């Protein structure tokens, strides 16, 4: 009978004791300290754990997974560090501490973005032991392509160069959301799944699966962003309320938006059935949670 | 500069444009692309290539890495020179033009630095046996060069520069973590793709670290002339020495590089 | 535990009052042997002779390098604590009184430091084989512990330090530079004087990493209390593991002042 | 010899292009930016120049002898930036630009200084190579013992002791000139010697020669103030100040009597060059 409370403390405990060693305090301290203050203020640790996951689910374990899965929480971190940005959503309030830029200035907040981004890769190309050079090389190749210009990044860009799209087409809707949350979710599945030894069936299946959870997961973040305060959140809520940004609350309701993720969640275990249901009970577990978290 | 280096330069930007194709979704990649060429060009990446070759390889094997390097390079520029609200950096004199808003020249710098690390990862050929050993090393170099202990440490302590109050000691220490280290991974790089011992890939390391850190100088230069031949012959010296050793059509251009 | 540590302080005591004799010019000596046992004592040179006897060696063997960390730590102490003209160093709140005047402090300070090398080199026993070797070893130690990279980084850093507006990461590597690498360097000494491998010299060294750090904090819980009790924890978790292999009393006394 | 300034002029380059490299800026910046700017400002270098000539002097080469010639160059370098301070000496120039203080703040000043004392021996320990680790061990102790309560810093705390009562006689201002001066010069002759793997004789008679340079130079420098407090004028008069100074070069030539002519001329010409600067 499967404990997913459970599952999730020691996998988060786990992840952020890692991450935790990972970025140690070291000069530049101003650097070190806005990378740690943003990195470890305390996000759930969704994709770190859909990593390891995917890795156990196919096979593999958790130390080869998780320098991939402290790279994929450092790449999602700098970019909400980037996203609170003045010239980007410009906030104050980020998993629950003032957010970074306001806490170090701007200059900091930018280059300890860049530098989380940079040492993603480094670390995940150094520390991977348990798995061949030419599969780290793939697993490097997957996690560029999922946070740039066919990824995370083109996500964002066509969603600042798109918030004053009223004319807003589902598809363009879902270019968005696609991008710039579904892609780095995916390629969280996928390092996993490939680090794990997974045959390219079972890493298709997982992407496959990935972008489902990818889009459920946006389309879960815009009704919080509208349904829960920011006390709640842990970040400014509401913002997505008044501009002319392409959420799913607008071209549906949350209601209509509600209806969806139920589509979403169901068509992701759907993947996950050609895996033996014991092994799949932690994805199929995150996956509820994705729908499910209050926050 | 000279016919061979641009001749180089020329072959990674000819790369690069192959490389970035502007297609749908434009409003993504004409800032790519376009922000990729505004990025003045580094020597740390022509270094690659010529590395390459003086050791033994083909050009062709360091392209990616190259490439790669530039584009490090390129997202680091763009946002060194960000419109930035609170003042936090130092208003600097540059003021250089820009054709995008800050928004979406800090996304695409980020976007910038994975396709990078995408070059290489899918530059793997199968016909290449140990391809994979020294992707997979450069890549370490490259993040490494370019991150929080790397290049953006240079730039971090080059917004304490002030003007003439601050030493050349300092001045040079800056141009060595924000232009040296990334000369020295360019000359490793190249080092370690074209096939030479530990012993070279160092040698061409410690001349790529002096020759970028002259050429920051240099770029310092026009800024505030207080350097002397002294602090640029220190360097030079520095340079041709760790060169010792390398004899050919190429070892006599890589010297002149730095003479 | 209890009169273990006792009995070590006052050995290393007795050692310092032997080798410190005040005596013609008492201008020099004086100060010397006064502001050498004014200045309070460090754990890193009980450290020391707790790892020498912890591997099996006797406590003589790590007398001179215990007496000559405690000789770096005075000086520190002394210079830290030098009345200053120009407000570069922020006015310490619970300041120490002074018997002699600033130049006499200082100048003695620079006479301390030598004097732990001096007994260092003159520990040598010409019939003891191993002797140059580990102690070489010990003297660059000690050196680099107490120099720019060590106990000098953190006491520089330690000035950056607004009360109640630092961050503990700030704060603990601080604490890491201030002390825990000096605790580092005496663990590692006493393994290193006591004839043990490598394996369990890092092990100690490890230890002594995070003891010192650990213990520093507290000296500053005294100052800016922000003093969570998780990064205490979370140190002598990462210490009282180093002692993985180690098992007993002492293999497990050592986590006696990580209480 | 043959030209003596062209000789001191090879030395201070080889030993300033290793002092470059053994301190370069990192972080923290500020403590070895002033590191530096003290080390590196150039100055006649023969400290390193007495550790080199002294290790050559008895077969060994320059190389074995640099990191030890480095380390009495960083320890006479921070001796003169702790003593520029307000509470010592209160110097605002030194050679003609701001003193380390002044540039970097008292706390630097103190720090970096400290830093520089620390390193020498750091570096004497871990880059000397050709030595075996006794012989190296050895070297540490005597440069220990040169700077400290019985060599340097004696001599430096007993001047600041003795700026109050003017009644100095000829015994205490040797005090402080043999401290002061005399014991680094002795330090460096003694480490190059050493690392040269000269016999204990030959050590005693350079040991000897330093301490006759080293008086010698405060002796012939008192001399130059008058011919342009307590003095060695004002003490014996300039007349028997001449004649101590050319017993006291005389001296140190002797000591190097037995050693090759053509390795003992660099030593030599220091000794007359001190006995006879015009300034
Ligand atoms: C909706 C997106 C793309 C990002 C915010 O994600 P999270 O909801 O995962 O926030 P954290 O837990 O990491 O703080
Ligand atoms: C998807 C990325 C890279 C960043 C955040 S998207 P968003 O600004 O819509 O949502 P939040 O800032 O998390 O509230
Ligand atoms: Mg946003
Ligand atoms: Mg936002
Ligand atoms: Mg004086
Ligand atoms: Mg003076």
């Amino acid at each position: 009978m499967f404990d997913f409370d459970g599952y999730m403390l020691r996998k988060a405990k786990s992840v952020n004791k890692a991450l935790e060693a990972a970025v140690q305090m070291k000069e530049p301290l101003k650097i070190h300290e806005s990378m740690r203050y943003s990195l470890l203020a305390g996000g759930k640790r969704v994709r770190p754990m859909l990593c390891i996951a995917a890795c156990e689910l196919v096979g593999g374990d958790e130390s080869t997974a998780m320098p991939a899965a402290c790279a994929v929480e450092m790449i999602h971190t700098m970019s909400l560090m980037h996203d609170d940005l003045p010239c980007m959503d410009n906030d104050d309030l980020r998993r629950g501490k003032p957010t970074n830029h306001m806490a170090f200035g701007e200059s900091v907040a930018v280059l300890a973005g860049d530098a989380l981004l940079s040492f993603a890769f480094e670390h995940v190309a150094a520390a991977t032991k348990g798995a061949p050079p030419e599969r780290i090389v793939r697993v490097l190749g997957e996690l560029a392509v999922s946070i740039g210009s066919e990824g995370l990044v083109a996500g964002q860009v066509v969603d600042v160069c798109s918030e004053g799209m009223a004319e807003v087409g589902l598809d363009h809707l879902e270019f968005i959301h696609h991008h710039k949350t579904a892609a780095l979710l995916q390629g969280s599945v996928v390092l996993g799944a490939i680090l794990g030894g997974g045959k390219e069936e079972e890493v298709a299946k997982l992407r496959k699966f990935a972008n489902c959870i990818g889009l459920l997961f946006q389309v879960v973040d815009d009704i919080l962003d509208v349904t829960k305060s920011s006390k709640e959140l842990g970040k400014t809520a509401g913002k997505d309320l008044v501009a002319d940004k392409t959420t799913y609350p607008k071209l549906i309701g949350v209601e209509k938006s509600k209806e969806f993720a139920d589509r979403l969640n169901r068509e992701a275990q759907e993947q996950l059935l050609h895996f033996h249901p014991h092994r799949a009970a932690p994805l199929i577990a995150l996956a509820n949670y994705i729908a499910y978290r209050d926050n | 500069m000279q016919p061979y280096w641009a001749a180089i330069e020329a072959d990674i930007e000819r790369y690069l444009k192959k490389s970035i194709t502007i297609r749908p979704p434009e409003t993504v990649f004409g800032p790519m692309h376009h922000l990729t060429f505004a990025a003045p060009a580094t020597a740390a990446s022509t270094l690659c290539l010529a590395a390459c070759e003086l050791v033994g390889g083909d050009r062709s094997q360091a392209m990616a890495a190259a490439a790669a390097i530039h584009l490090v390079h390129a997202a680091a520029y763009v946002h060194e020179h960000l419109p930035l609200t609170d003042g936090s950096r130092p208003v600097s004199k540059p003021a250089i033009q820009h054709k995008y808003g800050p928004n979406v020249e800090l996304l695409t710098g980020d976007g910038i630095v994975p396709f990078g690390f995408e070059l290489l990862a899918g530059s793997v050929d199968p016909a290449r046996t140990d391809d994979p050993d020294r992707i997979l090393r450069v890549i370490i170099e490259i993040s490494r060069a370019g991150g929080p202990e790397g290049m953006i440490s240079g730039l971090h302590r080059e917004e304490e520069i002030v003007d003439g109050n601050t030493s050349l000691d300092f001045i040079e220490y800056v141009c060595k973590k924000k232009y040296g280290e990334m000369h020295a991974c360019g000359a490793a790089c190249g080092a370690i793709l074209g096939g030479a011992a530990e012993e070279e890939i160092q040698k061409l390391r410690n001349f790529g670290l002096y020759q970028g850190t002259l050429r920051g100088m240099m770029e310092m230069k026009n800024s505030h002339q207080l350097i002397d031949e002294n602090i640029i012959g220190k360097l030079k010296e520095l340079a041709l020495e760790e060169l010792g050793g390398f004899h050919g059509k190429n070892a006599e251009l890589m010297s002149s590089l730095v003479a």
